[PDB]
RNA sequence: CCCGGCGAGGGGAGUGAAAAAGAACCUGAAACCGUGUACGUACAAGCAGUGGGAGCACGCUUAGGCGUGUGACUGCGUACC
């Protein structure tokens, strides 16, 4: 009816995950990896 | 001349026409308030001494304002260990006036 | 879309360092110092604000006691003997009396004394 | 026409000699003394 | 439904599955923000490590200096380097269904009309391409911003509103959810009004 | 026009809306370095703060005391990643 008044259907826009910002985030300083090993590396991990 | 009674949660040693600040009370900001117990009046011939509470002492006051205390911060923060948070606070409080002391 | 960071930064640093008015030396002039300063002062006060609560008994304790050995009594005996009595007065309150009335705490040490009997 | 000019001009000169005079190979290091704690 | 003329004082009879449907507003928003993605044009780069103006040449060796470690003129921690993820030029349209492309306009017309913001009349035109006729027509109706829709596109009148900023002319094939929306009234002729009645279905 | 080496740099006068727009010339932050005012400091031991707390100076005020700055003395207390 109008462009500045129409909105999405609830709970069909979920944010996303910002990894590397802060301690408050939960999601800082490692950003969910883990601390050293195999697994933890730029590019790390093994076949299927 | 003075009187003790027991305030919301504490003591306080009271004398007539003084201003106190005590917790919050609900009662609107014009009207006055009863403290029915009291714990000791004294002037001069001070024997008043109630053991629990005295006999025939009520204080009269009357609500003077509401508001909030002043902020305070709280801070927790563990070394080395990737954490800490912060928090805020204020206090709501009351003010009354002393208006009469009756033995 | 490039975003740039002046504006922003500066004021939070500026938020930092208007809290850090007072200290010595560089922990007032400097980021890096401030900080750690501030995040120090925060974790004391949190502290102290129990410690309060003890220091102040703590010293009623003590002038109660000198009050009422001037009057032949010791403290836990005084303190006993109004128990028995049914009194209930606040250290605080009784402290002040001390100060500010000998002839009431007379009062109060001679009915202690009686209820000990 | 001297005066500033040439005097702030040899103040862009001096950098970029400063940044030519570490060619680092002197370096000339092996610390000619025997090691600290040798075999 | 009956649709109500305004300067003959008649009545049209529509697809009332056409023009009396409830409003989803769900449905509409998706619809309108996939139409504003598809006008985009992503034309844009940045330079990569690799493709920047430099050389291979190790800046100096591994020990012995007392600096930190370094290995490209053009690492992107340096200034003039690289941009860590360069962008490309893109393409941002989506996919929306034909059906669900349709209730949007569905919807839309059922909210005009219980608006009173859609007005219908028979006849709309100028005797020749002249803006101050075609202003002087509009002041008549009490009309200031406007979507013509016309059966077809006559040539006087789509040259006479060329130069009006807040008036925009159109058929009735030529209708798009956001120029719905944009404007405050929308006048159709009939014939227009059959022609979207039966495109919709 | 004046001081100065027929200098460099200044202080006046004048143009301009503005010269604290004067050619190192829009705006002009921080580190860093100074002048002035108020308080403290030459018998005192340590992450320099925090909780108490006299005295002094300034402002308001009708008492009564408030607000700003400083801070003698005292309890506790070995930075960050």
């Amino acid at each position: 009816m109008r462009l500045n008044t129409l909105s999405p259907a609830e709970g069909s826009k979920k944010a996303g995950k910002r990894l590397g910002r802060g301690i408050g985030s939960g999601l800082g300083k490692t950003g969910g990896r883990g601390h050293k090993g195999q697994k933890s590396r730029s590019g790390g991990g093994v076949r299927r | 001349m003075y009187a003790v009674f027991q305030s919301g949660g504490k003591q306080h040693r009271v004398s007539e026409g003084q201003t106190v600040r005590l917790e919050k009370l609900d009662i609107a900001t014009g009207e006055t308030v009863e403290f029915a117990e009291v714990l000791m009046i004294a002037n001069g011939e001070e024997v008043k001494i109630g053991v629990p509470f005295v006999d025939g002492g009520v204080i009269k006051a009357e609500v003077v304002a509401h508001g909030r205390g002043e902020k305070v911060k709280i801070v927790k923060f563990r070394r080395r260990k990737h954490y800490r948070k912060q928090q805020g606070h204020r206090q709501w409080f009351t003010d009354v006036k002393i208006t009469g002391i009756s033995a | 879309a490039r975003v740039k960071r002046g504006v922003i930064a500066r004021a939070r640093h500026k938020k930092i360092l208007k809290q850090a008015k007072g200290y010595y030396g560089a922990r007032s002039r400097v980021y890096r110092v401030a900080f750690q300063a501030v995040i120090k002062a925060g974790q004391y006060a949190y502290r102290d604000r129990r410690q309060r609560k003890r220091q102040f008994r703590q010293l009623w304790i003590a002038r109660i006691n000198a009050a009422a050995r001037q009057n032949g009594i010791s403290y836990s005996k005084f303190i006993n003997g109004l128990k028995k009595a049914s009194v209930e007065i606040d250290r605080k309150i009784l402290a002040d009396i001390a100060v500010f009335d000998k002839v009431a705490f007379t009062a109060l040490v001679e009915k202690a004394k009686a209820a000990l009997a | 026409m001297t005066a500033n000019s040439r005097s702030m001009n040899l103040s862009n000169s001096v950098a970029v000699t400063v940044y030519e005079a570490w060619r680092q190979l002197g370096y000339k290091g092996s610390w000619w003394w025997p090691r600290i704690r040798g075999p | 439904m009956e649709l109500v003329l305004k300067d003959a004082q008649s009545a049209l009879t529509v697809s009332e599955t056409t023009f009396g449907r409830d409003f989803n507003e769900a449905l509409v928003h998706q619809v309108v923000v996939a139409y504003a993605a598809g006008a985009r044009q992503g034309t844009r780069a940045q330079k990569t490590r690799a493709e920047v103006t430099g050389s291979g040449k190790k800046p100096w060796r591994q020990k012995g200096t007392g600096r930190a470690r370094s290995g490209s003129i053009k690492s992107p921690i340096w200034r003039s380097g690289g941009v860590t993820f360069a962008a490309r030029p893109q393409d941002h349209s989506q996919k929306v269904n034909k059906k669900m492309y349709r209730g949007a306009l569905k919807s839309i017309l059922s909210e005009l009309v219980r608006q009173d913001r859609l007005i219908v009349v028979e006849k709309f035109s100028v005797e020749a391409p002249k803006t101050k006729l075609l202003a002087q027509k509009l002041k008549d109706m009490a009309l200031e911003d406007v979507l013509i829709i016309t059966g077809e596109l006559d040539e006087n009148l789509f040259l006479a509103a060329r130069n009006l900023h807040k008036v925009d002319v159109r058929d009735a094939t030529g209708i798009d959810p956001v120029s719905l929306i944009a404007f405050d009234k929308v006048v159709m002729t009939a014939d227009a009004v059959k022609q979207v009645e039966e495109m919709l279905a």
